[PDB]
């Protein structure tokens, strides 16, 4: 937050709290919006064999 | 069948006793073997019925091809029997009942020898072949799960699959066994079975060389 010191302290007075730990706007710290590729494995019945529908 | 017919005017010449003379009971008789593959001296020969397999091999056979220590594997029955190896041969009888007890079944008593020197998975996909080339394709188990049972055997000829397709393989086999029309299925089926049981460690031998060589 672009937040001058004094304007920093007179808030944190005012509330009570330290407002620069728990910020509410969102910065740097979230996750880029531009990701590796996933590859999502299979489930339990992917089996070659023993796998018959009856069974299951 | 040719052969029963014409031992037939004999047995009443002589009688039935004298056929049921030969032979263990319920598997009574002479038999004529054909002995070919890996041996000396492959021919046809008529012998008592439930000869050793070794003995009749060495007797009229001349013996396996570089002694019978190069045995590797034995077809006893014709293309429609499970294969048996070294161990099993080594004291087998040849009728039906032995052999049946031995997993293999009698068959047409067509030996066929193959020393420690060939690829017996490649036998086994020469066969499948045959058994694709020649199924009539009038029932979809047959002729569909041949046909794929051959892609499935060609590539185990190079190792190209995965250690996890050989049970497929014989959920596939079972599944064509007993549900087709007639038994040219189960005739393919068998060798498959008999192929996997005696050498799953060979094909998965050849898989990882195919991986290894192949990253
Ligand atoms: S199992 Fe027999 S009837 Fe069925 S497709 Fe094969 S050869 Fe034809």
């Amino acid at each position: 937050a672009s937040a001058t010191r004094v304007i920093q302290l007179l808030r944190n007075w005012a509330s009570g709290r330290d407002l620069q730990a728990k910020l509410q706007l969102r910065y740097q710290e979230i996750s880029k919006r531009t990701q590796p590729p996933p590859k999502l494995p299979v489930g339990p019945s992917h089996k070659l064999s023993n796998n018959y529908y009856c069974t299951r | 069948n040719v052969e029963t017919v014409a031992v037939s005017p004999t047995i009443c010449r002589r009688g039935g006793a004298w056929f049921a003379s030969f032979g263990r009971e319920r598997n009574s008789g002479t038999k004529l073997f054909n002995i070919s593959g890996h041996v000396n001296h492959p021919c046809t020969v008529e012998e008592e019925m439930s000869v050793p397999l070794k003995e009749l091999i060495e007797k009229h056979a001349g013996g396996v091809i570089g002694g019978w220590d190069n045995l590797l594997a034995v077809i006893p029955g014709g293309s429609s029997t499970p294969l048996i190896p070294k161990s099993v041969c080594e004291t087998v009888l040849m009728d039906f009942d032995a052999l049946v007890q031995a997993q293999t079944g009698l068959g047409t008593a067509a030996v066929i020898v193959m020393d420690r020197s060939t690829d017996i998975v490649k036998a086994i996909a020469r066969l499948i072949e045959f058994y694709k080339h020649e199924s009539c394709g009038q029932c979809t188990p047959c002729r569909e799960g041949v046909d794929w049972m051959n892609k499935v055997m060609a590539r185990f000829v190079k190792g190209d699959a995965r250690p996890a397709e050989i049970d497929s393989l014989w959920e596939i086999s079972k599944q064509i066994e007993g549900h087709t029309i007639c038994a040219l299925g189960d005739g393919a089926a068998w060798p498959v079975q008999g192929l996997i049981r005696h050498f799953r460690p060979e094909l998965e031998e050849r898989m990882q060389q195919f991986a290894l060589q192949h990253q």
